């Protein structure tokens, strides 16, 4: 009887590679769960790395975690990783972060990457685990190798990373990335300036023949799959002499995030744009479940994308009561990989009280460190607020004064609200000047 | 006009709206202002507001100033608004000088400015020849005279202050129609001071003639002077200015009509 | 959802009994495992809360005044470079900051400003970066005279943190209100008084135990074992 | 008074340092030459070397040996490590002085121990070919590591600027799907620039003259593609030996490791005296394109040795006597054919086979004309091996495996159709003619 | 001169006797060397002569047949692949020349020629790659006919140079004239004979003698033979 | 022939030149002759000199099958020549085939034979109106007729099978033109048996000599037929050929000139 189920599956495999339209995946995806219904490995973790993800089946949890039960007592290298995530981000089961450590690991030793991934950012970022170099080096190198294997091979295909609310730590080494960044702006500009046909003057542009435009922009995206690709070979080559010993001396905390940088561009980001997508048409409940797995990856566009999307309390899975602590959690994630816009956003969560308790001074702090290091005008004006009304700490003026001024020659956009703050405190220093 | 208050109406309902419609996507003061400074559809709106707001605070500060327009310096003060208008919006693209909205409200004070400087052109010609003139125009006319002069003089000192300490930009410029500006408010307070010891007296003066016309020869030629040294100041650095070439043509009719007159007569 | 709480997984063979103090561990918290190769496991968790202060906290060496005595006779300060000014601290004289102002050719400009000079059961305890950590407060005062503050003398405290990578460097520079400052150093030697270690939560040992007829500990992670041992 | 000379030179040398770096004018090259000539009058020694390797290469100044090594005496005394370095080229390459090989061994083996790159270049691929001293694994492997090491800490920051291999000659495992999406990105382009609205023979007349517009940068886009990508192959090259050296993964292989690391150093920072040579040689200055080639033929450059040997081949190089310049010539052609090069092999055979330097040896060159025919497949080899094999030029003579060599010379090019046809057509016509009078 | 003589570099120290045995050195070929860290070196030249061949070659061994009946008993023989043919030579039984036709399916065929079957005080020498090595030949003929000389039997010669390191393989093969051959094998075992040697040039040592107030090494070559060795 | 040997004298010393210039830049045998092919200029003297040879043979050719021209048949050698020279050049632009010194000839032996077939025919006209002729003209022209007939036939069944065991190339045109030339010797056949029974008869023969020439216009039909089904086959595969309607054009003129003629006589 089992011979017929991998003939089902082997449809299922043709139709999908063979087809990529909409009616065609959802027909190869029954056919996949058909032959997961007398439970075909093969299928079953297939059908279940969409069917809890969405976008391709109705989303269905607790089935996902009924037979992620018996995935995992087989000992499926893809059931532990996924379930793993499940138990750690709190996907409809009780959260605990220990079991979700044990199943990562266990689907590391599946031989499986994303829990590679995991582990090595868990590591990385001290989550859940002491901070440490070799673990994270060597589960990112797991990764790497694997990813610039594939790079060298099928050409590193490109995906652009779209933010939803849009040592040697300088470059990490210099010059064959620096060249490949200007290779690949020349050509942009290259192109740009071909189009242009207002000197066409009856001719050049060919009354309407766009056959030159659209593979001019093929190109610019064939271009630009050379030009990423080359420079995750310098990255990762870069990466090997700063981890093991030549060239530069032996520099973990420089070369891990050049792994870091390869790993996460791989293939496993493709996850990003059918993420990205499944926002752009409602279906809300499909967003924020495949940003979480590229949140607890290590991404520092998704730990955004997720943080976000749990912020205007759209996501379906989790309780109204519960959407703000982990809004909290991805923000302060998304604000150690340094990432500007979540160390105001988390300073805001602590400014309103949200999720958390009222308390100004981690406010503070937030905003100051948003604000010396990132040069946000944001912070630097939302701090001389914190300072001109004393919430915190002591009242004064001239703190928020100067404050206000680095806040107008900051950022060329801040001349208009530094002048409304300036002119409402010079009304108040006026006032009481005159009550005095 | 009760169109005027109904378009001025309209007006701040135009921005009422964006702002709230700016304030429920971005729900703190300081990035529902960004997007307002930006996004096209929102920044275009929110000047013509101030446009209409400024021509409401010109028309109200009128009335009190002045009691009734003649309904003859209306249409004086239509086309020539309507030159410097040009003017202006010339200026800004010539110097390159970029779409800033800090700007925009500077030269809106020098067109205001300059139309309140024609309207007490027009009324001290008309006081000329009035003959039932009371004490409250005088003293009406005599505080616009005096605040035009300190604003003017406080205007230029920050400008000529600007072009020592920061270098060559559109502020010299600026104080230069300023100083031009004091050209015209020095000639009606000659004219008025030759026609209120013309009227304090019952019989007419033959000297007053001769000394309106002296000294309309003396701001002929410092008003041909200031035109002048901006064509010289402006060839040198920046680029061609192609601008205020349109009074200087009326500043050089001004020096004809002034010398050849004094030499016709005298 | 408490991120900074630690784990680790370990193997410690067959026959084991679960500790009793520290953490409790219990049993129906359990879980059934198995790795790709057919080795059936058993990993149980304690409970995560790793709460009060019972490590026994005793501490016969004397006040934090003495550990810092050496810094004061040395004489012997790092500086530190920001934006504009530069913050020259310096312990048991002054604090002093100073901006050169470098004229064409000759002279040089020097614009030297003054902070200060120097001629409890429950510890205070800050917050920087986030997470709080204790503390030990001085005062000091009677620096150059402020006009915004009508020609009143300035004064500041110094911090101390502990780092094991520190070399008596400034973190960063701060003030409360104008004309009074706090600045933050980073000393390497304070921290091995209990009291004032940096608080590092205490790791939480998850044990995943074998079932006979399998290796002690999964076959995969052995070669991977061996595998970053040859690089 | 001295330490008052000596004050004036170091103020002499700056400005002349200054001017070279910013200008690359030839009259101000030359002038920040003479300012450095008048420091190495009071012996200033960055001066002295600085124009020591311009006195003896010939590219800022007119060339004088004599001078050049008269003062390199003074530079090895001192202890200077590029001295002792060029003086070893001198005493290798038989250049103005008297030619001993174990002279140029010491002196190479002290600039290395100076700290030196040039001779660790040349003690390591002197130790690779076995050129000099004994062949190993681990001395070549030692003095290349140490030139690999800083070529990459040099790219690794600086880009590592390229430069083209031209032969003179022929003119006169890392990154499958980078290098086919740049090919097909490529043509992608180019159908796209050549469908336009003919942009070439366009409705013409006296031209629109609009411009182009795309030339320029199309060729900024290529080129610094090209120097990226040869940046990221000698990082992987470099990584690729480390690991084949250390032992991780694979274990440790002598010969690949310095393969690479050869290949490492050779597409270093001192080929851009390649083109110095290469454009020496244009402008008719032999006497300076076989002395920038000769240094780069002894550091182990195959196009060096070949470019350095095609120019002591023709007779235009008039510093060697005219009684010394082609065994000075055999041995670069020697050299460039145990580093794979076709027409190094054909050349040294038609050298054995016209008695060129050495004695006339047809046997000899017989085994030439194979190693070139069966390692490379070059049909020129063909041919010659079948032109000996025709009328017995040391060996017996057989007409049928003669036609055997044509046939397979006329197989292996499609360029060697017409000589193999009219070489084929005398054959027969002999033989014919042969049988005839029999 | 050439590419073949090879020199080592030698650092003895101070006291140093010239040998009088084999290469001879003479006081006027000296240089004065100084290096970087003002180390002050006295290095001697050895004269290039390597010549005659006065290494007393007495050898008491067996006959070189002694040294190749083994290789003939073992009855284990090598194969090489060529681009269209395959030879394989089997010492002291014969050598076979042949290639296999796949036809598609059921077939196939075997184009078979036959090379032959076995039913002094200087060595000659034949010149492989450039260089002269003594070797021992093997005379054979009686192969299959060759029709290009009127069904003569293919003839050929078997040769025999060392190589110490070596699996009994083919380096080259050769065709002197039409159907008479010419083989070659890289054995590790016939140079145990006096003269079927690798003739390797004597290495002429080049000493580097130390002055008074110098060390016997120089520092930066000090440290540089720690580094590799550790790196090995 | 003074002039001839001065063309052909001047042009070796041309070739002579080339062969020098080529020979002193590499002194051996091999590079010498790769220089002289791929060098643009060395390769397009020896095509010049080809050229030549071919002119001289075709005249010798001429000297020895045909004892003396009649004075109107050079001009139709000429343009039936440049419409021969013409067609190769057009199918070769247009099969991509480009420059090989190994197809260059062929079109050139195609030009050359296709004329001689038109000079057979030429020279039959004249025979039918010949009332003087021996017997060394008619047994040494039949003899023409054959040996160039099996010849062209001969290398027909060399292309034949090269197109057929290698796949669809430009080899496909060449037999198609060897076809026709196939028919043209095919042409002579019949005219020279017709031409056979009137000499020998002191009497003209009605219908024989219309069954002659309705045989003849029958295959002339079914010879071009296979020829127009050559050509169509061309559209399907490879590209439009914009070539060979010029003797398209000619060959249903042929039909017209069969197909008209034989129903006006039956
Ligand atoms: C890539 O690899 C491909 C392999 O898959 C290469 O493919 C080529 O494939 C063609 C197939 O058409 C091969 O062509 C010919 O191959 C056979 C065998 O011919 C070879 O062997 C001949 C043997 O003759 C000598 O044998 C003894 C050797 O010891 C001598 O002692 C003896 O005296 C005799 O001289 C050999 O002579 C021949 O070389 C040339 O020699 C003759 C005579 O001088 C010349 O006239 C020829 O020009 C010939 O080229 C070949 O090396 C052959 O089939 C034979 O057997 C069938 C059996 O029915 C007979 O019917 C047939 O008549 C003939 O006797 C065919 O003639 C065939 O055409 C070609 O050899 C392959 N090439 C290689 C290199 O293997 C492909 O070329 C490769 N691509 C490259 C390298 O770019
Ligand atoms: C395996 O498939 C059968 C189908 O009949 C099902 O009954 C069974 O429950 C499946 N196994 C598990 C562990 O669920
Ligand atoms: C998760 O665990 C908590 C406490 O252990 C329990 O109250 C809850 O019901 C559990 N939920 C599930 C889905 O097991
Ligand atoms: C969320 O959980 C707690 C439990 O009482 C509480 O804050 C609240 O009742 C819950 N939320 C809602 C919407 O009931
Ligand atoms: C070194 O400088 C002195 C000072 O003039 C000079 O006499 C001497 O010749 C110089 N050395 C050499 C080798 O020229
Ligand atoms: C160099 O060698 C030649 C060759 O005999 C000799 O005449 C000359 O004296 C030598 N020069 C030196 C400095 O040894
Ligand atoms: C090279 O050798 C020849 C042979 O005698 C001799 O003339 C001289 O040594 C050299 N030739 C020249 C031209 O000097």
């Amino acid at each position: 009887q089992m011979q017929e189920a991998e003939m089902m599956y082997q449809t299922g495999m043709k139709i999908l590679n063979g087809s990529n339209k909409k009616s065609q995946k959802r027909e190869a995806y029954r056919y996949l769960q058909k032959a997961a219904s007398m439970n075909h490995t093969k299928a079953l973790e297939r059908v279940s790395y969409a069917l809890l993800f969405g976008d391709y089946l109705p989303q269905n949890i607790q089935a996902a975690r009924e037979m992620f039960e018996k995935l995992t007592e087989e000992g499926s290298p893809k059931g532990q990783t996924a379930l793993g995530f499940l138990y750690a981000s709190g996907l409809g089961v009780n959260s605990s972060q220990a079991k979700a450590l044990v199943y990562y690991t266990f689907g590391a030793l599946g031989g499986n990457l994303i829990a590679h991934m995991v582990l090595g950012y868990r590591y990385w970022a001290g989550i859940g685990v002491l901070q440490s170099c070799e673990s994270a080096l060597t589960h990112y190198r797991l990764v790497a190798n694997h990813v610039a294997s594939d790079i060298s091979l099928t050409g590193g295909s490109v995906v652009q990373r779209i933010r939803l609310p849009d040592g040697m730590a300088y470059l990490y080494g210099r010059g064959v990335q620096v060249n490949y960044d200007l290779a690949l702006k020349y050509f942009q500009k290259a192109a740009e300036q071909g189009w242009v046909d207002g000197q066409l003057q009856l001719g050049s542009m060919y009354y309407n023949g766009i056959g030159v435009k659209r593979d001019y922009k093929q190109a610019l995206k064939y271009f630009n799959l050379a030009s990423q690709g080359g420079h995750i070979l310098a990255f990762y080559n870069l990466a090997q002499m700063h981890a093991s010993g030549t060239g530069v001396m032996r520099s973990c905390h420089t070369a891990v995030e050049l792994f870091k940088n390869v790993c996460e561009r791989g293939r496993w980001s493709e996850r990003l744009m059918t993420a990205y997508n499944s926002y752009k048409d409602g279906d809300y409940n499909a967003a924020v479940i495949q940003y979480l797995l590229l949140a607890e990856q290590g991404y520092e566009v998704a730990q955004s994308n997720a943080a976000f999307i749990l912020d205007q309390r759209e996501a379906s899975i989790v309780g109204e009561n519960e959407t703000y602590p982990r809004a909290l959690l991805h923000w302060n994630r998304a604000a150690s990989q340094g990432y500007t816009v979540a160390r105001i956003k988390l300073g805001d969560y602590h400014f309103y009280g949200f999720g958390t308790d009222v308390d100004y001074e981690t406010a503070f702090i937030h905003y100051r460190l948003a604000s010396e290091q990132q040069h946000s005008a944001q912070a630097m004006f939302n701090l001389g607020y914190m300072h001109e009304k004393g919430l915190g700490i002591k009242q004064d003026i001239h703190l928020a004064k100067r404050f206000y001024d680095m806040a107008a020659e900051a950022s060329p956009d801040a001349q208009v609200p530094v002048f409304l703050a300036l002119c409402k405190l010079g009304v108040v220093y006026f006032l009481q000047y005159i009550r005095e | 006009m009760f169109r005027t208050a109904v378009m001025m109406a309209a007006s701040l309902a135009l921005t009422g709206a964006v702002v709230a419609h700016a304030y429920y996507l971005k729900h703190q003061f300081y990035p529902t202002v960004v997007y307002l400074t930006k996004s096209s559809p929102s920044m275009a709106v929110l000047y013509i507001q101030a446009f209409v707001l400024v021509f409401l605070l010109g028309k109200v500060m009128g009335k009190v100033f002045f009691g009734q327009l003649r309904a003859a310096e209306m249409e004086h003060l239509l086309e020539r608004s309507w030159y410097a208008v040009t003017e202006t919006c010339l200026a800004f693209t010539v110097f390159r000088d970029d779409f800033s909205p800090r700007f925009v409200a500077l030269f809106t004070l020098l067109l205001f400015l300059k139309c309140f400087h024609w309207l007490a052109e027009d009324r001290v010609d008309f006081m000329e020849r009035s003959p039932n003139i009371s004490w409250l125009f005088h003293c009406r006319i005599v505080s616009l005279m005096f605040l035009l002069g300190i604003l003017d003089f406080l205007f230029v000192s920050h400008a000529y202050h600007s072009i020592l300490t920061r270098g060559a930009s559109v502020q010299l410029v600026f104080g230069f129609e300023y100083a031009i500006l004091m050209t015209m408010v020095l000639t009606i307070f000659i004219k008025y001071v030759l026609h209120s010891v013309d009227l304090q007296s019952e019989n007419p003066w033959d000297n007053k003639a001769v000394y309106m016309l002296y000294t309309e020869l003396f701001t002929g030629f410092i008003k041909v002077l200031l035109y002048m040294a901006f064509m010289t100041i402006m060839i040198k650095v920046h680029t061609f200015p192609l601008f205020a070439i349109r009074p200087m043509y009326l500043a050089m009719r001004q020096f004809k009509k002034a010398v050849t007159d004094a030499i016709m007569s005298r | 959802l408490s991120d900074d709480i630690p784990f680790r997984v370990n193997w410690p063979g067959t026959e084991f009994s679960l500790p009793t103090t520290g953490v409790l561990y219990k049993e129906d918290n359990y879980v059934i495992m198995t790795t790709a190769h057919k080795e059936k496991y058993k990993c149980i968790l304690p409970l995560v809360t790793s709460g009060d202060e019972e490590e026994e906290k005793d501490y016969k060496g004397p006040n934090p005044r003495e550990l810092l005595e050496p810094l004061f006779k040395q004489s012997s300060c790092s500086y530190r470079i920001e934006s504009y000014w530069t913050y020259e601290v310096c312990h048991g004289k002054h604090i002093r900051q100073y901006h050169e102002e470098k004229e064409t050719g000759q002279k040089i400009n020097i614009h030297e400003y003054y902070l200060g000079n120097m001629l409890s059961n429950e510890i205070p305890t800050k917050n920087i970066e986030g997470q709080m950590t204790p503390y030990y407060p001085v005062g000091m005062g009677n620096g150059t005279p402020c006009s915004l503050k009508q020609n009143r003398p300035r004064s500041s405290t110094v911090m101390y943190i502990c780092h094991p990578e520190s070399k008596h460097e400034i973190l960063s520079v701060a003030e409360v209100t104008t004309c009074e400052y706090e600045v933050v150093i980073l000393t390497p030697l304070l921290c091995s008084h209990p009291k004032y270690r940096f608080r590092a939560s205490p790791v939480n040992d998850i044990f995943c135990q074998s079932l006979p007829g399998s290796p002690f500990k999964p076959l995969t992670l052995r070669q991977l074992e061996q595998q970053e041992e040859i690089l």
